[PDB]
């Protein structure tokens, strides 16, 4: 339905289908200026760490549209050139963007924001109950300079399981009340934090 | 005689090309692995990405045997050959009419 | 036979059968098929009528287009070379003005022939071992829909997501 | 020889028949085939001359243009070189200019020739076995009107419409 | 095996290898290969089905763009040519509608195919030694990414600088 | 007898290719370069760019031995066969049943 | 050896000659060259890994803009077929990426190599004698700048309008 409207250049929701599920689709006496906000995403996956790469379009219309060939070896295609307007709410007439872990790999190499130097862990010093009260469990969110949470990307390993554990999503759940030291394991870089149990 | 036991697979072949070989019973009869003194050489495709080899061999069964053409033989060895063309000498001597009771056939390994 | 997954169904036609079963329901008696049978290979003096079809690599398949593009060879083989000739005849005439055309097979499914164009023309080939039978082979260039353009990505993620991940 | 169904008519003419007929009534004497027959064969040292046609894979049927295009091979077979090369000169002066041309073969049926052109000229061939034989062969693209484009499509449609369907 | 340099990480996928992995997860059973097993040639008059991946030279590597491509031939061998031409259908169907689909390998590492387009459609093979088997072979061109892109010119610069320089 | 130490090679090329071939033992054999008062030629495959030589011989070896197809075997010499093939005449006489207590396997020169 | 005349220089670099001593530096262990050696072919079923480079007729020289481009086919021969496929991505993996890089041959001089693409891609060919070696080969356009394109066209008038002049 999408598709014909924006060729048809109508608003085909009124049209409702026969009881035999028949339609028929008028075109318009004079050819209408309806808008669209068009998307145009795109992924390039590096391993298992997607790069989404889309353009943000949002007034778009429809310019001109290609004669179309009726034979028996292809289908029907419709190829129409949509032209992208400046929106006024906005500000923009289109924005390309990029997303996904593997921009979050290479947006340092791409220039974008200052250079991976430094790794931190928001809580210096957390405290856990072994008891399952309402502070048994805490989160750690590993940031870099960058000021990009590198949490998911960031494997972490704890030198004393015993006292705390801590995953490789930053669980603080803890097993038993006392100390253990939690080394953020990421490869040229490294951090270092200090969690805490006490019941 | 010695002998050795084989076990027989007919079918026909449809116009499809579906074979539909089963197992049709037993037959006994004695592998030559050469005309006479000397031994059939093995071959290869040498296009084929594997090692199967091809031999030619012969089944010396006595006449009236329940064996014909397109009847694979598998042995107790686990080794299949594939009977190709029908049977050969499976007629009386010609000056007199004697019968030595053995048909050879020519058999293709198939494994 | 072959244990294919439950949740997979056919999505092309198998041309050789479609026309297989064409050419059985249009000549009754004179055998057709994809192969050379061992019982028809019995007799060669007064050797009964015959036409194979074999699909062959050629046209590029569509999936997008639900289209499946393929080259069909039709091998006519009878004991006379007028007769082979007359049957390539009525082949040729069957498939060439085929536009758009169905046909309900043996397993009741309805094809639609989209185009039969000929490659290759009708020659009588010289005879080989086999020196009483004529046969006159022609290659078509046969374009069929399919029988679906579904994709199964879903169920293909869903075992590396299962398994590996 | 071939049940074909009674309500089929012949298509395509016969290309190497018509020219069969065509040299057999041009030469009276001097026999023409698409076959080297065994009693012609029977004589070497003083052979009958001889012209054989045979249909080869070349050019494309256009049904919907009542066209049937082919490629005819024409093998001039005497006893010297010089009398193959004066009967595959008068085959060419025969087969090049014809335009529309009509000829009524010996099933009393007219076909008529659109075109006939020389895809590779004539050229004397190596002895093989028959070492006094002198053969000179050509190959010409030679294009007929079909005798109909009427289409059986409604006999389909009925046979799998009434057994099936 | 082969010691290649420490400071070499592998930039190609294995295509063999991938759909290898893959029709091994599709099919659990029918065991896939680049190659005949010793064991599986054992048995031919109840012969187990199997599939065959082979690389082949085709379609041009794109470094600069991340792109392999190649032209993968894969071979369905069954004891029944109807099983064939099922499972071959099967294939066609998991790899034609492919478009940057991720796969992750036995290896753990997802890899993406980019495209995978057919250039030889399926046919029946003739039988050679092994009579009792129906094998259907297809090539498909298949455009895979790269591992990585990264260049090793630092590394040889070094070799060369450090050896001779 | 004379006889002939050699050095057996058995394994399975799996699916992907991979030979994986390991010492199995060792097995005495005495080997032929002939059928009878002549010898086998070697061979050239013309389009290798070495000077690499193929050779078609015998290893008669006592029945039961073993060795078995697709085993490669070395000498002492340092020459290196694959035993293509089965094992041909593995069998008693067909008359008595006699046991000649050999059995001759076709070997490939490889190296 | 060759006593060539004393004027004469070397003009071009010998493709084969540098990329068998950047894979002597780069795989110190394996062995690589433009031939299979006696004493390698010795041993076949612990098979030593090797490297073969050869040039074949390919591309086009352009004297005048100091190119010198050719065909080289790389063959990589292990005991496995894993390590092959490893070898030959190593192999890629160093060429493919190749744009304008020095290289100091053993010789003493630093060649450059202009460019490297792929002809034909990399396959597994079938054994031949040699049963348990695993090759993979691949075709590389390589083109590599001249050493000088300084021409003798002094001397070589010099020759003649000495000796017939």
């Amino acid at each position: 339905r999408n598709v014909l409207e924006l060729i048809w250049t109508q608003d085909f929701s009124n049209i409702q289908p026969s009881e035999f599920g028949g339609i028929v689709l008028e075109a318009p006496k004079v050819p209408k200026n309806i808008y669209y906000r068009a998307i145009l995403v795109g992924m390039d996956d590096r391993n298992d760490r997607p790069i989404w790469l889309y353009w943000l379009m949002p007034k778009v219309k429809l310019d001109k549209l290609d004669n179309q060939t009726l034979n028996d070896d292809n289908v029907i295609e419709y190829k129409p050139t949509l032209k992208a307007f400046r929106d006024d709410v906005v500000g923009y007439s289109v924005a390309q963007g990029f997303a996904g872990p593997g921009w979050r790999d290479l947006v340092a190499t791409a220039g974008f924001g200052e250079a991976l130097t430094a790794l931190t862990i928001t809580p210096g010093s957390p405290t856990v109950t072994v008891a399952t009260g309402a502070s048994h469990t805490a989160q750690l969110l590993v940031e870099g300079d960058n000021g990009i949470n590198y949490t998911p990307d960031v494997v972490f390993t704890s030198s004393a399981p015993d006292k705390a554990s801590v995953s490789a999503a930053g669980l603080v759940t803890g097993v038993a009340a006392g100390s253990a030291t939690i080394t953020a394991t990421k490869g040229a870089l490294t951090a270092t934090a200090t969690v805490t149990v006490t019941a | 005689m010695n002998d050795e036991t084989l076990t027989v697979y007919r079918g026909a072949t449809d116009n499809k090309g579906n074979p539909n070989k089963q197992v049709h019973g037993t037959v006994k009869g004695v592998f030559a692995w050469g005309p006479g003194t000397s031994t059939n050489k093995f071959g290869r495709d040498r296009n084929f990405k594997g090692e199967s080899s091809s031999l030619t061999a012969e089944l010396y069964v006595k006449r009236g045997a329940d064996l014909k053409a397109r009847d694979r033989i598998r042995r107790a060895n686990g080794e299949e050959y594939s009977v190709v063309g029908h049977a050969a000498w499976d007629q009386g001597h010609p000056f007199d009419g004697f019968d030595f009771g053995y048909m050879v056939f020519q058999v293709e390994a198939v494994n | 036979a072959v244990v294919l997954p439950d949740w997979y169904e056919e999505a092309f036609v198998n041309v050789e059968n479609l026309f297989i079963d064409m050419f059985t329901d249009l000549l009754p008696d004179y055998e057709s098929g994809c192969w050379a049978p061992d019982d028809w290979l019995a007799d060669e003096i007064e050797v009964k009528p015959t036409i194979w079809f074999f699909r062959l690599p050629g046209g590029r398949v569509d999936w997008d287009g639900r289209k499946d593009e393929c080259q069909l060879q039709v091998m006519v083989v009878t004991g006379s070379r007028d007769d082979s000739w007359r049957l390539m005849d009525f082949v040729r005439a069957m498939l060439l003005p085929m536009q758009g055309d169905k046909y309900k097979m043996a397993d009741g499914y309805t094809a639609q022939i989209r185009c039969a164009g000929e490659v290759a023309g009708p020659q009588l080939l010289t005879p080989g071992q086999r020196i009483d039978t004529r046969v006159v082979t022609a290659t078509f260039k046969v374009s069929v829909s399919m029988k679906s353009a579904k994709n199964y990505k879903q169920k293909l993620y869903e075992l590396w997501q299962a398994l590996r991940g």
